[PDB]
């Protein structure tokens, strides 16, 4: 079947959140980093890369603290420490 | 609520009655519900209470339970000659 | 759901209670009603005190 | 359409005992979870207890103020639930309501809010 | 703006059981993770268990000291979490707090720490 404007994405996946990256659920890494629209287009594609990617290497560190949940068509590139208290978070780690 | 409320139990709402509502019916029978074999005649009795109760028109319940004016109008379309409607073909005028 | 009424009056001078006069006449509409009830019988009244 | 009738309340000295009965009509309370309320004037409605369908102690719960003092029982035969309360405190005075809904199993705090009885008055004083 | 009320604590003999209740008000805990914390006097806050909004065992975490003896369970139907707390040791004596945040899933290293209740005292002795 013919199609146009096919976009590609790359994202490290543990393996058990593939069922949750789809709309209607949020995974361990799909709660704060990856997302899909309400009715995702295209198809789910995956293969095995644990043998070669793993050696560990924390370059692909997944975000865990942030302001809120994900909205469609957004990029989580802001690396700000979550402010869960009245005291400002400037000054590295705090309570 | 600002004008109707002052309370005024006059517009009392029925709470005890025989059964649920059927379409196109009036709830005007001010009869005390009979929930026991004994007749309910002889004012109040056990397991048989008058439907009349306060429906919170007191000034204390300002934000809540105060009267909100709601009206529902039945509309019939293309059943009888439209008496509240527009006119019918009458060509040009200029 | 309609009721159309057509009526007219003419003088006859001579009663002659034998038959209706032989004359053309057009009954103009007089009033129309929107009620849609079912009518199956006809009855009329008389003025008697 | 279920109608609830609370009873058994009255004047009882502190430390006394009483037994409230919530008699239901027009429906059978057996398959549905039933709970007791109480409301003092000025204070909002607060829960007391709830008994579930299974009528099990793990499904029968009580609020902190009444734990160890108020007891729950239901008899599906006569279609009524009981509030058995002992060691009454002055703080236990309120209008006690019984409530039921289409729910089946109870918990600590949130109670049925579909159908209510008229309530019974329990006063703990001299 | 969410308020948590811990209850169910009290005096218990070693090897006994208890059930702690964390009643939430003014909000729903259903879409947010809830965790239990305890502090002994002199010792800082430490986590006890955490349950995610999905309430699966894989998303439910327990600390090493409580694994296999505490049970974490939440009722998102009625907005409350419970720590089923069995086979008691004197080392479990502490004030137990329940905490929640806007996060939806617990991790073995991350517990919700935004809003806290007043806590309940659990004492395991004679």
């Amino acid at each position: 079947l013919c199609f146009t404007n096919v976009y590609a994405d790359s994202f490290v996946i543990r393996g058990d959140e593939v069922r949750q990256i789809a709309p209607g659920q949020t995974g361990n890494i799909a709660d704060y980093n990856y997302k899909l629209p309400d009715d995702f287009t295209g198809c789910v594609i995956a293969w095995n890369s644990n043998k070669l990617d793993s050696k560990g290497n924390y370059n692909y560190l997944y975000r865990l603290f942030r302001k809120s949940n994900l909205k469609p068509f957004e990029r989580d590139i802001s690396t700000e420490i979550y402010q869960a208290g009245n005291k400002p978070c400037n000054g590295v780690a705090g309570f | 609520n600002k004008l109707d409320s002052k309370g005024n139990y006059n517009y009392l709402y029925r709470l005890f009655r025989k059964s649920n509502l059927k379409p196109f019916e009036r709830d005007i029978s001010t009869e005390i519900y009979q929930a026991g074999n004994k007749p309910c005649n002889g004012v109040a009795g056990f397991n048989c209470y008058f439907p009349l109760k306060s429906y919170s028109f007191r000034p204390t319940y300002g934000v809540g339970h105060q009267p909100y004016r709601v009206v529902v109008l039945s509309f019939e379309l293309l059943h009888a000659p439209a008496t509240v409607c527009g006119p019918k073909k009458s060509t040009n005028l200029v | 759901g309609y009721f159309k009424i057509y009526s007219k009056h003419t003088p006859i001078i001579v009663r002659e209670p034998e038959d209706l006069p032989q004359g053309f006449s057009a009954l103009e509409p007089l009033v129309d009603l929107p009620i849609g009830i079912n009518i199956t019988r006809f009855q009329t009244l008389l003025a008697l005190h | 359409q279920v109608q609830l009738v609370e009873s058994g309340g009255g004047l009882v000295q502190p430390g006394g005992s009483l037994t409230l009965s919530c008699v239901a009509s027009e429906s059978s309370l057996a398959p549905y979870r039933v709970a007791w309320f109480r409301q003092a004037p000025g204070k909002e409605r607060e829960g007391v207890s709830c008994i579930s369908r299974d009528a099990h102690p793990t499904s029968t719960y009580y609020t902190a103020s009444v734990k160890g003092r108020f007891t729950m029982s239901r008899d599906n035969a006569k279609n009524t639930v009981y509030l058995q309360m002992n060691s009454l405190k002055p703080s236990d005075t309120a209008v006690y309501y019984c409530a039921t809904d289409l729910g089946g199993y109870c918990s600590d705090s949130n109670y049925p809010r579909a159908w209510w009885g008229q309530g019974t008055q329990v006063t703990v004083s001299s």
